[PDB]
């Protein structure tokens, strides 16, 4: 046995395009894998339990190209939550105009059409080579969580998970935030200090974790 | 001196250090191996076995890396397992009647003077499945774990080549050479003289038995790409009708190698040889699971029993542990602490793993004359928010129970789970494949995501949530099965983020009757407050806090094994005939609760019954009736709506 796209990759990375366009059967393999790691199948000879061990990356858009201001993200997009709790992140990249921050976009635009060289800055991004060995590296720990900021995360929770319950359940409310945002809040503060590259978590992170969190949907206002 | 060629293996040497070994092992390995009242670890089987007339025995490694003088065995039985044993078999019988030199005894001596002996080291040095048998290491004592797909029928083998002559009244015998038969063409000489004349008959020879196992490798490591195998072997006689599908199995035996034909037509092989194992030992059991119902498999017991091999199929007990649990089940706060014992890294969720439990016990198994069977099963389903352990103590269940599979989604069809047909890649011939139905024929079949499944899949569940039967008309088979197994599995809500204000029994995307049908549900709204959110909070980092979840131990939590072995014999030797006292506490249950069938009362039954079972009650009662409904109706939540 060979398996398809997913089975090639295990701890490892997929990614995916076009989310929307695919079958209800890649959904209901896809809300196995983003939570368990393991596929099941009982079709003929094949009646495993496969490991997977992968890491997923989708993509699409709304039903209607443009956003719908006048509509909720929840009922402009899609997909069902029934699966995106699973998506402990989700970002919504639309775009309005502006007479002055496209005119530099352009500069870039066409300086990287002119010749492939990105801007002239003063900083060398790096060959992936030593970026792989990089990321190899910091997954060799394994760090700690102290309760200094176990408490502050809990409290963090509470105050989201209120806040977006009473609050939004109106025009740009997104369902509500879940154990699996916590989860995810912990094991993207343990990736922090993986990269910081101690067997132990600071209270700074946390904070960049929330931020980053609450900024993926700041264009929702506007 | 003496030796083998090729070899550093002594016989003599072998037998005498055996002897002292054997003479001298007295719980050694709880000194030198750890920390942890009895005496003559060993001796005690070989006193034992005389009086029952037994060939076989049983041995792990561990004594000898325990004991001094064994240390330097290790290594040769490991690298020369069969010649070892010839040796040991003989070393044994030596034993035997060194040990009885100091006993007198009525006249057994008839018999173990034309006995043999042979041995079975189990519990071995790891190995790490298959690819780690490069061609460096073949033909050595080996270990593995993994489990069943299918099986083969008898293999018999020349083992005493008969052989008439034509004339002069004369038979003639002789044996097999390494695996052959040289005819004699001759025709004894003296009598008379034909160089070639003689003939063949197999009516008189002597037969082997052997047979062959497909399998699937289950490790504990696997590589960057890694996807199942399946490997054929060779039991023989005296171990037949031993391992079958629907077993996980640990094991020992003996990788090989062997050339095969181009053909039926001549002698020109295969520059690669087929792989293989020749079988040393099986293990039907282990400790971090319970085991099969004892009732279910009574044939194979009494069978076993006829054919004079024992090789386990029921974990055996003492009975300072039997008072134990006398003593553990005279406490109250049994109903409580089973449920935090099932999953100390989890919040409450008290009626969920309370459920869990009770069908860990099942219920009742009763039948009739010739015209009934119940049987104890009691068919589950979960609902509610995502974002839960819903999935995890799927997992957790499948784990832990011995006899189930997983499902998921879509990607599953009637052909798949019923009976399917296949031919065989080597035999090239139409042999078969048991479904994944059948396979956890007695225990757990679990699935996720019930509602998105095919109505092709979902129409079969119908009979098989009442009889336990499948039934096949498809290609040259026809006969209808049996499928024991229980179902638990989970449901998905209709649309996404629920409709607290609406009739649940249509809020689903899934029919009534299908969820009529389920024995009982769980429900797994969210009800935002704290009280309940900060202390799980904790609950789940704590468990971070560690590299790994011991200080989670507090609480008051019980150990796996404990727990475990005394649901076994919960599970295997009590029967709680139903009492009249329930009748009139479950019957107007039901009907006031009416206000939606009588697949319910089933369910109240058949977990009540399992409430008796807990306790240890030889007798059903009233009050199991009181928290069946109790939590029936805390179940679906009666009183918001
Ligand atoms: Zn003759």
């Amino acid at each position: 046995l060979e398996g398809g796209a997913l089975v090639l990759a295990d701890n490892g990375i997929c990614c995916i395009d076009e989310f929307d366009k695919m079958d209800e059967s890649d959904r209901t393999a896809i809300h196995e894998v983003m939570e368990q790691q393991t596929i099941s199948i009982s079709k003929a000879g094949i009646n495993t339990t496969l490991n997977a061990r992968t890491s997923i990356l989708a993509a699409a858009n709304p039903l209607y190209g443009r956003y719908n201001p006048r509509l909720s993200p929840l009922d402009n997009i899609n997909l069902p939550a029934a699966l995106l709790s699973r998506f402990d992140i989700l970002f919504l990249m639309l775009d309005i105009p502006s007479r002055d921050d496209d005119e530099k976009l352009a500069e870039h635009v066409t300086y990287v059409h002119m010749h492939n060289k990105q801007p002239d800055l003063d900083f060398t991004p790096v060959e992936p080579s030593k970026m792989r060995e990089y990321i190899a590296y910091a997954k060799t720990k394994r760090p700690v969580m102290s309760e200094a900021v176990n408490d502050y995360v809990v409290q963090a929770y509470i105050r989201l998970r209120q806040d977006s319950k009473r609050e939004m359940d109106s025009k740009f409310s997104f369902g509500q935030a879940t154990p699996r945002t916590l989860l995810g809040i912990i094991r993207l503060s343990q990736a922090l200090a993986k990269l910081r590259l101690a067997d132990m978590v600071d209270i700074d992170d946390v904070e960049e974790a929330l931020r980053l969190v609450r900024v993926s949907k700041e264009s929702l206002y506007q | 001196l003496r030796i083998i060629w090729g070899t550093n293996v002594s016989i003599q040497e072998c037998t005498t250090n055996f002897r002292n070994f054997l003479m001298s092992f007295k719980y050694k390995f709880r000194k030198i191996l750890d920390e942890r009242d009895e005496e003559l670890y060993y001796i005690k089987q070989l006193n034992e076995m005389r009086e029952l007339g037994t060939s076989n025995l049983n041995l792990d490694a561990r004594n000898l890396l325990a004991y001094k003088q064994t240390e330097d065995l290790y290594h040769q039985l490991l690298n020369y397992p069969q010649e070892v044993i010839s040796i040991m078999d003989q070393t044994i019988k030596d034993c035997m009647v060194s040990l009885i030199v100091d006993n007198n005894l009525d006249y057994d001596l008839d018999e173990i003077e034309t006995k043999f002996y042979k041995v079975r080291p189990y519990n071995v040095g790891s190995c790490k499945g298959m690819r780690e048998l490069n061609p460096n290491d073949i033909d050595k004592l080996i270990n593995l774990k993994g489990l069943v797909l299918r099986s083969t029928p008898v293999i018999p083998d020349m083992k005493v080549a008969f052989f008439k002559c034509n004339v002069c009244d004369h038979t003639m015998a002789v044996e097999i050479d390494r695996g052959v038969i040289q005819e004699p063409a001759r025709c004894e000489r003296i009598d008379c003289n034909e160089p070639n004349s003689m003939s063949l008959i197999h009516n008189r020879c002597s037969f082997a038995d052997k047979q062959v196992i497909k399998l699937q490798e289950t490790p504990d490591f696997v590589p960057d790409g890694q996807t199942p195998h399946s490997i054929s072997l060779c039991v023989y006689d005296e171990l037949v009708d031993s391992c079958r599908a629907g077993d996980r199995i640990e094991v020992t035996g003996t990788f090989r190698s062997i050339p095969i034909r181009a053909n039926s037509r001549q002698r020109v092989l295969k520059s690669l040889y087929k792989t293989y194992v020749d079988v040393v030992h099986v293990k039907k059991v282990s400790d971090k699971r319970l085991d099969v119902d004892t009732s279910t498999i009574e044939q194979e017991l009494m069978q076993n029993k006829v054919d004079h091999n024992e090789v386990e199929e029921v974990r055996q007990i003492t009975d300072q542990d039997l008072a134990k649990i006398r003593e553990v089940a005279a406490r109250e706060d049994l109903y409580s602490l089973l449920a935090r014992s099932i999953a100390p890294s989890i919040y409450e969720l008290e009626d969920v793993k309370k459920g869990i439990l009770l069908q860990l016990f099942g219920g009742t198994n009763k039948t009739f004359t010739k015209g009934g069977r119940y049987r104890g099963d009691i068919n589950i389903l979960l609902c509610g928010d995502p974002s839960t352990s819903k999935s995890q103590i799927l997992q957790y269940v499948h784990k832990i129970t011995p006899r189930g599979v997983y499902t998921s989604g879509k990607g599953s069809s009637a052909v798949g789970l019923t009976a399917y047909i296949t031919r065989d890649v080597d035999t090239k011939q139409l042999v078969l494949e048991s479904g994944a139905l059948v396979l956890s024929d007695g225990g757990v079949c679990c699935i996720d995501e019930f509602d998105k499944m095919s109505d092709s899949t979902r129409s079969v569940l119908h009979e098989v949530m009442e009889q336990q039967t499948i039934s096949i008309a498809k290609a040259g088979i026809i006969t209808t099965l049996n499928a024991r197994s229980s179902i638990l599995a989970s449901a998905n809500p209709i649309g996404s983020r629920y409709n607290p204000n609406l009739p649940v029994t249509e809020n689903i995307d899934l029919p009534p009757p299908l969820l009529s049908r389920f024995d009982l549900v769980y429900l797994v709204l969210d009800k935002v407050d704290e009280k309940n959110d900060r202390e799980l909070a904790k609950h789940l980092t704590n468990l971070y806090l560690e590299d790994k979840p011991e200080h989670i131990s507090q609480d008051d939590v019980l150990p796996v094994e404990f727990l475990t072995m005394y649901i076994s014999y919960a599970k295997e030797h009590i029967h709680p005939i139903i009492t009249e006292a329930a009748k009139t506490e479950l019957v107007r249950a039901y009907v006031g609760m009416r206000k939606a069938t009588t697949r319910q009362l089933e369910s109240m039954i058949r977990l009540a019954e399992a409430h008796a079972k807990m306790k240890l009650k030889n007798v059903v009662e009233l009050e199991d009736v009181q928290e069946a409904v109790r939590l029936i109706r805390s179940a679906i939540k009666d009183y918001a709506t």
